[PDB]
């Protein structure tokens, strides 16, 4: 039942929510440490001992490491393509 | 100062900016680039003096 101008709104929706996800885990930082935007191991010096690291850990939750780049609900369109000119007087 | 003169005569004014590993990046002071090292040189901004 829904049109494909309601798909048009709703995947616009998507992309917005989308390129929000994709915002708030690229630029979040506590300490100038982006905590999403890269995947990588961050070691606590938990004890006065060397080897007292507690490591926290990360995954790329962007839009590409999620499997979100390609998301159409859109369905298809037909395009009718009809020349356009200026007609003219000389006969 | 330091290097060899020909490197010396080689390099001209750069400005620096240092990258971190996060991704903001620091502005820094004028330098020499002399061969591949970097002075610490400074750039007037009246006339063209690079002290």
């Amino acid at each position: 039942t829904n049109s494909q101008s309601d798909l048009d709104s709703i995947q616009a929706e998507i992309t917005q929510r989308l390129n929000e996800i994709d915002r708030v885990s690229g630029q979040t930082q506590f300490n100038g440490v982006k905590v999403l935007a890269q995947d990588n191991t961050l070691t606590i010096q938990v004890g006065a001992n060397d080897g007292e690291t507690i490591d926290i850990d990360l995954k790329q939750i962007n839009s590409q490491t999620l499997g979100l780049d390609s998301l159409n609900v859109q369905k298809a369109y037909d395009v009718k393509d009809t020349a356009v000119t200026t007609k003219a007087y000389a006969n | 100062g330091g290097v060899d003169a020909t490197d010396a005569n080689g390099a001209e004014l750069v400005k620096m900016s240092y990258t971190d590993k996060n991704g903001k990046t620091i502005e820094g002071g004028y330098a020499l680039k002399a061969g591949d090292k970097y002075y610490a040189a400074d750039y007037d901004e009246a006339t063209g003096a690079i002290k």
